[PDB]
């Protein structure tokens, strides 16, 4: 969740405190972040340190 | 008898960031499946890293030019989220609204030049303490700096390091602010053979370690 | 590091290739469910509103964030100052219904009335922007809203996205710097 | 001491269609039993697909008649819950307690003729995008259509298809809507023989997968 | 039940809250519903496709 | 129905030293590492302990002169955090925010002296119950004392004993208070030879069992 | 804690509540602690009780 810090379970069911997601087939489906992560990092050359 | 209560004075006011939840009214309803939707991003700094944008210079345009002339000085500016020419880059867009910071700020060169323009740069990145930005590579050569010269490859990234007192900084500048807080960043060019007229395109990008907190809405509205 | 610029492929170099270490950096502050998850003002209003995110203002950070973003999709949470009783209507109802008492209506109390809302538009999801040729039979399509709401008089609107979920991210702008070097201002310290 | 507590600003308000309950009063009622009363229905839908009602057409009566002339276009109505034509139906009247729909709509064809009265009709679904249906059988002919004769059975049976942009849609009919927006049923008379004055009655009934969501309360109190 | 959501279990006795049903002998008593489930959906006749 | 709730008259006030918290609204920040950070202290008495601090005597200096003259009564003065003598330590300093206290506060008496400065002293604990002090070390004598010589040492540390009817004592003063309720201390010179104008030092610290119960914000805001 | 006497726990999380203190490797860092304790005690010298 984000900015919901509250320790107790909530007072009424899911069905009614939020709308139902439905699917037809969240997942790991986060284009940037996998974007960001495949950005090269090394170094393209031969080095000399 | 019932249970004894005693309601809190100071408490149960509304608060625009509260960690609560409203009551709910109209239930059981389902959405249209959204499934595997494409472009998401879940945290706006994988999109910062990912996508460089564009800095600001001169007349307004997002490159640097090739002096022709006995100056070596490419550009220079404030390592700062509110520099003049960060103001168009999407790193500065999003860190309006943090209002501190750390970490890695990555700078890219791209050449455009034609396959006969050469040339050889340097960027360095001079640290606050000093009165003014050396106008030389040669003053320059003795703070952290690379450079790098035209050929195959036309990209050249660099990584701003984060050097300071302080574990975090403003990502705004306070008026009293004579000499920029985090120092300098100066792109010199070495030299340059038939590269008269060509340019330097430099974007910036946020790098692995870089941070944002403390959110704030601060435009006027 | 060089690389083919041209390709367009992300790049990210490292302090550590002049000697340096890179560090631990926590990112909770920029999560996209977390930093939409605050109220926002709505400033236009009267006796019968409909709600449309986009009514938020262009600057403010939750208004400037969501138009970073071609799509999005939440659930939403209000609060309402309103003299009398606060009836509300989903997406796609005749405006005529929102005189009727047994649609959802908040009998006044004070000081105001907060509520949650859930999704409740025909579309997979919702658009800040829509490049429609017409999209008939800047103007988003109608279907586009959150319901509507209305009371005697309508005082004040906040509004709160639950569950954002962002796609496509879109031009973001700081202030314009007029001045030679950066945007200064009056930054708080004590007196 | 006691339990602190914080009444929140915000809550607590009546709200028509809140999921709480009413603190009772008056204890300990023992209903007659109703085990086993006929006629019960659960779900409004349900009724709906097994029972279905007529649909209204010209000086509103609940059937076409063969024409005689060289016209073959017997009907021609929208594919709104709202249409002139369905407002007579049932399904139309628990349609306007709800904001949107999806699903198949079925339309039933009952030949009412004599044992020698004979014809041949063509039902298409003319999805939107075109100005105007045909008013040809040849037309029509390239959408979703299907023909079927006079015989030993005098019903057929024909499902309206849900296509459309979006996954669900209105139930209602917006001012500004120029031409339906989810299209028309065209109704053909292919040809007969001896059909004259004859008739065929036409109703409508929910289809399997025919949905209706958000309650609403529309007519004028 | 139909709109009620409240998770936490209601706090007086159910034969307060509500009438108590009583029976001479909820089942599947749904007319309509045994009635729309038969109706037919295949196809009379033969098919060519 | 819903939780039947009594809100009690009496509670929910809000108390400036209450056991309660607030309710948050800006929540995830993490702060800067401050892991073993030098000079922490977690409890007043142990710096209390660890660091003595000076008296106060005759101009205001922080030590007393050998007399060259017949009088062998150094100093006196009450045992009491409010000793006019006591004002200017730490001890003291904490003491005015706790109005009672128990337990064994220590004395330190430095010679500063040459190393051809030699001296006797002596320190006695005049209980309460006599009408004033003795200066002779002769009637003193009969109470509690010790009795030291200047050498190598430089230093001797006396214990003042917690001795009263109650268990705890004021750290105040009432202005009825005719004599010190809890008596006095007096620092006699025995002798000395070629010790005039040499001086002791004296200090004061927070003993083994020393205690400071019932915080207290007495000074004038 | 200090001054705090709740019997039940708190019903915001703990990262609302307060801020997140971090580290790089609360610990006895008590300077002042272990500084009164190493206060010398005895007698210095021959005892003739």
């Amino acid at each position: 969740s984000g900015n919901t810090g509250s320790i107790i379970n909530n007072y009424y069911m899911q069905q009614y405190q939020n709308s139902m997601s439905t699917q037809l087939g969240t997942q790991n489906n986060d284009w940037f972040s996998k974007l960001a992560s495949s950005a090269f990092t090394g170094l393209f050359g031969a080095l000399l340190a | 008898g019932i249970f004894p209560v005693a309601c809190a004075d100071g408490y149960g006011g509304l608060v625009t960031t509260d960690p609560k939840t409203a009551d709910p009214v109209y239930g059981k309803v389902y959405n249209p499946p959204k499934t595997n939707y494409p472009g998401r991003f879940t945290n706006l700094l994988d999109v910062a890293e990912a996508c460089p944008t564009f800095l600001r210079f001169d007349d307004g345009k997002p490159y640097v030019v090739t002096r022709a002339d006995d100056t070596r000085l490419l550009a220079k500016f404030d390592v700062s989220l509110a520099a003049k020419h960060m103001s168009n880059t999407y790193l500065s867009g999003i860190a309006q609204y943090y209002t501190q910071y750390s970490g890695t700020i990555n700078l890219h060169f791209m050449f455009t030049g034609s396959t006969d323009s050469k040339a050889r740069y340097m960027v360095a990145y001079i640290p606050p303490g000093v009165e003014t930005p050396p106008d030389t590579p040669e003053e320059a050569a003795h703070c952290i700096h690379a450079e790098w010269d035209t050929g195959l490859n036309s990209k050249f990234t660099f990584s701003i390091p984060y050097v300071s007192a302080a574990d975090y900084a403003y990502t705004a500048s306070d008026t009293a602010e004579t000499t920029n807080v985090q120092g300098w960043v100066c792109v010199y060019q070495i030299t340059h053979g038939k590269a008269e007229n060509d340019t330097l395109l430099v974007s910036a990008s946020a790098g692995k370690d870089f941070e944002l907190r403390l959110p704030i809405d601060p435009r006027t509205q | 590091t060089t690389t083919t610029g041209e390709s367009a492929d992300p790049v990210t170099t490292t302090v550590e290739n002049y000697g340096g270490d890179t560090q631990v950096q926590r990112r909770h502050h920029t999560d996209v469910g977390f930093i939409m998850d605050r109220f926002v003002k709505i400033n236009s209003l009267s006796p019968t509103h409909v709600i449309d995110l986009m009514q938020t203002h262009k600057h403010g950070i939750v208004g400037a964030l969501l138009r970073a973003a071609t799509y999005y999709f939440s659930d939403l949470e209000i609060v309402v100052r309103h003299d009398g009783n606060l009836t509300w209507v989903p997406n796609g109802a005749p405006e005529a219904a929102l005189s009727n008492t047994s649609n959802p209506t908040a009998y006044n109390k004070a000081p105001f009335t907060r509520l949650a809302l859930p999704y409740t538009a025909p579309h997979r999801v919702l658009a800040t922007v829509y490049d429609g040729t017409n999209k008939y039979s800047t103007q988003l399509p109608a279907s586009f809203n959150y319901g509507a709401i209305q009371a005697q008089a309508i005082h004040e609107l906040l509004v709160r996205m639950k569950r954002a979920e962002l796609y496509c991210p879109r031009p973001l702008l700081a202030i314009k710097v007029t001045s030679q070097d950066r945007y200064k201002q009056k930054i708080i310290a004590p007196a």
